[PDB]
């Protein structure tokens, strides 16, 4: 159950948001 | 090579608009920042169209043309005092779509094309970005009528990362600022259409 | 004398030679008296006007579609509007009819590229008059009621009068050097099986549907004399451009739908009445 | 507008546009069909793949492969009603035994048959084999090599062979009925064994009498997702 | 201090530093996996070895070899996100029978699958085999030779094929999802039989788009004695 | 005529040709129309700045380690001390992080040789001042408190001031022409199996641990002005020398530890939501 | 074109080549990257005072 990321850290296109710097 | 085949009609340049320097958002570096931390990151051209410098005349041709090839140049200007010290690294990752979360460390940055900024000397750095993409063109804009099968406006990623943390003296400033500037060295546009607002 | 033969070499044995290829080498044994004798094409041979390649067949003009243009059709109105994809005519319904030569032959390949040519024949007389605008629209499509969106693309305006025909090369403007076919590479369904999501999930590939459209809009409303017809038919022909390309042989998307009967043993299978 | 530049040669030099090149790559006819020594042999009518061998949902079950009609070269042959020259047949025997399997060429005799057949409805053919009657024959020895490729000549009276008819099962003038083939290829075993058969055009091969594209149907769209789910 | 003299050529002239030379030596993918004739065939996605095929302790069991990720060439391909050209697949059938096993090439259709699959979820494929649909095919006859080496072309729309993604199981834009392969290689038997599969780069092959080294882990120290007991 | 062919030769049949080798001969069959056709690299080809060999990757500078240097650090004190072995970073603990290019690539080979280059970048300003001594120590190692032992080896003293960087070539001085890798050639353990002596006894080989060390000691104590920081970080970069050599391909000692997910069947395996 | 290859020859298959002999021909496959690469005796080689034969 990891088929898409949570909405807090994502840009519509179901990828890591450019705003969310803490991903690293 | 692929340009003449991919587009039956000729491609166009608008050097007066696109090949000028344009500043983007300011970057804050603090003493709290650790090595490998992202200070900023940019998915290009997307982020230079619809987030940073949205009213720039550099963005005007992207309204009408659907495709293009893009070679960029990015200057970085730092302003820390002589009693501070630290190292920042800026690097580029070509065709980064769904591969931003891997090979994304300081070590990967040192391997890929990059520039190094000392925060005390305030040396300027200029990284050159060629067009290295798995297709002939990159798409400029999404649209309601357009397909969602191809994610547009991203052929590369730029990372600004801490190499060595910012340090300061007793009763010194706990932060300092860096300003990026961008320009297209070679922006060829293809596939004319009706003008639309950017994102 | 009977001296020993010391010559030798390592070999890799294969059952067939040049089995996958259309050209090169062959190990075929002739069922003839003379093993190197071949068929003579001295008198009886292929005629010079016959097509030699699939691209030659694609260069034949074929009637794709038709539409009507009347005096009631107000300015800016879409007379014609289609996704011009040589892979498939429809994405959302079955096709049955006389497909064009270039579409038939393109159905044999997984990839296509290069410009596509159109020709609009107006079935009219000298007393018919009007103007239309042909437009090639890529990536982003126009609204039906917004003529201005169509005008901003690659267009050709035709003044209908004494001349009753106009040619139009549709440019190839895409993000890739070639486009993959929207039809399937392989389809084992033969008996019109009722499809489900599991069948689609276990398909050969994913259909990359084209958003590239060709449209024809009214510029000046058709104003014929009272003595002639108020509405005319327009025939839309299509063929591959001079630099049309095809690659990647696959299962044919189209197959005969009329007068299909499999062969039987003649005369064993009840031919003797 | 500009004609642009061709994509031919950009990806690779492996051009696949030539009609002859398309017809020279093989088509499976029979997929694991039985040879029985009680019969004369398994007959293969010498003709290229076309609408003549097309399966239609509902009709009687044959030994032929169902997707012959949907091959590129079958679609090409549906455009040309004339063909002249040799065909090449790749036959694979599903065995590793030392028994010889003979492949006999019969020239144009006027009939058109396929599959296992008792010639003149006898019940014994080991004493009177077709391969030992005088006709041109070649043997397969599976222990050595289970496959073979044989090239059959254009031994016929006619200038061209007829590719197809409107109705393949219509009982019309008997001499004209047989002009769609140039002979037969007959496979005879010792003991019961299975085989597979491919066909392709020879090097010495031509097509002519262009008929243009026929009326067709497709339902490929229905068995695939789009790029937007 | 002095730069000294290189050791290259001292021991032998067999240089193993060239990237292309490392990628051209084979990697085992599948070690004794079953082919079943109830399916269309065993699919092999045309892509080089990389982190995409890496095993992680705890995750679901696949048919892939576990140590693909730890091969030299997999480690090299983790540095380059672009590749163009042909790959070569060495397939060995564990048999000595006379049954033909067909290997069919499918060009870039947009999907990405591996293992046994029923295409369009049917329950019969002997009458409609993938190898007799029209696509390019080659046969293995184990009685003659149980092994084969086939070279698959770069039949795709894209300039480069994408080597890897950050997450291989992420459901993103479907057209982009399939750009990590350039097609498929499908193995179809007559009867149930096992096979083994290797992969290597072709002669016509290039890599580009250098990404540098990723974050890694090792525990090799723990499973070895030192030179001081 | 049908004359007999008396020519013959003895042969040794092999199933594959050039199976172990990376170059030479191949018996590969092209899945193409034309059997001798190849991929075109006329327009799309490898960029000239890209590395062509493993040695080219080893020539890229990579950040190995970091250490702090303060005004409290008395003279003779070890600021830095490590066994410089490109095979393994540690012999007595697990590693997890961003390994340098030359270490990553050296992990693919059983043997290495030639000098190793280091670069010490002092993250400081003009108001920082001090002196350190870099020393390459072979066979015999120095005591932590005995600076004189380090001084007797191959050394380079750096006066920190306006210049904030120093290069250091580490000589190759060993009893053998090459050194074998301390990592394993093959390790079938995949599921973090709890090791015992029997497992170690049945290992692939024996780890020949290096005693060669690089150290950095204080010569003159760091004496910065009161207005600036009293402690600075020093970045230690590493790469292979110009005559760095590698040989004997093996199982990679390093493997990805972040965002590792195996591939699944798309779209059969629950992609359709 | 795909013309037929009519060239052929009779052969006698043997499992090993030059198995009994100390010299002549060999069908040995090198376990190397380069299949024709050999050991270098440029620096390290047999000393001249060492015996070359049993005699």
């Amino acid at each position: 159950p990891h088929r898409f990321l949570p909405a807090n850290v994502s840009n519509r296109w179901n990828e890591y948001s450019s705003a969310y710097l803490p991903r690293v | 090579g692929d340009l003449v085949i991919a587009s039956s009609e000729p491609t166009q340049q608008f050097r007066s608009l696109t090949n000028r320097w344009m500043p983007i958002n300011s970057i804050r570096v603090t003493v709290n920042g650790k090595r490998n931390d992202l200070l900023a990151q940019y998915y290009i051209p997307e982020d230079f169209l619809s987030t940073h410098a949205k009213c720039a005349p550099n963005t005007i041709p992207f309204e009408t043309y659907v495709y293009g090839k893009y070679e960029l140049e990015m200057k970085f200007v730092a302003n820390g005092n002589k009693f501070q010290c630290g190292k920042v690294i800026i690097s580029v990752k070509f065709d980064s779509y769904q591969a931003d979360n891997i090979n994304t460390g300081f070590q990967a940055a040192l391997s890929r094309p990059h520039i190094m900024l000392d925060l005390s000397t305030n040396n300027e750095g200029v990284l050159k970005i060629p067009f290295r993409y798995h297709r002939a063109f990159v798409r400029n804009q999404t649209h309601k009528t357009a397909t969602a099968g191809v994610r547009p406006g991203k052929f590369a990623s730029i990372y600004v990362q801490v190499l060595s943390p910012l340090q300061t003296g007793e009763g010194g400033a706990n932060d300092m600022f860096i300003r990026p500037f961008y320009r297209y060295t070679r922006a060829e546009f293809a596939g004319m259409s009706y003008k639309v607002p950017l994102t | 004398d009977k001296p020993k033969d010391v010559s030798s070499i390592t070999i890799i044995p294969k059952p067939r030679l040049g089995f996958p290829h259309g050209k090169g080498k062959s190990d075929a044994v002739a069922m003839r008296v003379n093993p190197v004798a071949l068929t003579s094409f001295q008198d009886v041979s292929a005629y010079p006007d016959e097509p030699r390649t699939t691209l030659d067949i694609a260069r034949i003009w074929g009637l794709r579609s038709t539409f009507n243009w009347g005096s009631g059709d107000e300015h800016g109105k879409e007379l014609f509007n289609t996704v011009l994809d040589p892979g498939l005519r429809f994405y959302d319904q079955d096709y049955e009819g006389q497909i064009t030569p270039m579409e038939y032959v393109t159905g044999l390949y997984n990839f296509w590229s290069g410009p596509i040519e159109l020709r609009f024949d107006f079935v009219s007389n000298a007393f018919h008059t009007g103007t239309v605008i042909i437009s090639a629209e890529y990536n982003r499509s126009s609204t039906n009621t917004d003529e201005c969106q169509s005008h901003s693309t690659y267009t050709k305006t035709f003044h209908l009068g004494e001349q009753k025909s106009v040619h139009f090369t549709v440019p190839y403007i895409y993000d890739t050097v070639v486009r993959r076919n929207t039809a399937s590479a392989y389809l084992p369904v033969t008996d019109y099986d009722k499809v489900d999501n599991v069948s689609r999930a276990q398909a050969m590939g994913i259909r990359a549907e084209s958003k590239m459209r060709v449209k024809v809009r009214v510029v000046n409303v058709l104003r014929p004399v009272a003595s002639t017809t108020s509405t005319i038919e327009v025939l839309v022909y299509m063929r591959g451009g001079k630099n049309y390309a095809l690659h990647g042989l696959k299962q044919s998307t189209y197959w005969p739908s009329n007068s299909v009967v499999p062969i039987d043993s003649f005369p064993p299978d009840g031919y003797d009445p | 507008f500009s004609d642009g530049v061709t994509a031919m040669g950009f990806q690779s030099l492996d051009t696949q546009v030539s009609i002859k090149d398309i017809l020279r790559r093989p088509v499976l006819l029979f997929n694991h069909v039985e040879l029985d020594p009680d019969y004369t042999g398994f007959f293969i009518p010498i003709m290229p793949p076309s609408r003549m061998m097309q399966y239609k949902s509902g009709d009687k079950e044959t030994s032929f492969q169902r997707l012959i009609g949907r091959t590129p070269q079958a679609a090409i042959m549906n455009l040309f009603r004339f063909w002249r020259g040799s065909l090449r047949y790749t036959i694979i025997i599903h065995s590793t035994d030392g028994h010889p399997i003979y492949v006999t060429h019969v020239p144009h005799t006027g009939n058109r048959v396929y599959g296992l057949m008792k010639v003149n409805n006898l019940h014994e053919y080991t004493k009177v084999p077709i391969f030992g009657c005088g006709l041109t024959t070649e043997m397969i020895i599976p222990s050595v090599n289970p496959s073979i490729c044989v090239e059959v000549p254009f031994d016929t009276e006619n200038n061209w062979a007829v590719t197809f008819d409107e109705d393949a099962q219509r009982n019309y003038s008997w001499r004209d009925k047989g002009d769609t083939v140039t002979g037969h290829l007959v496979v005879t075993p010792v003991v019961s064994v299975y085989m597979s058969v491919w066909v392709e055009a020879g090097d010495d091969f031509e097509v002519s009498n262009f008929y243009g594209p026929p009326s067709v149907k497709t339902n490929d769209w229905n068995y695939a997702f789009s790029d937007e789910h």
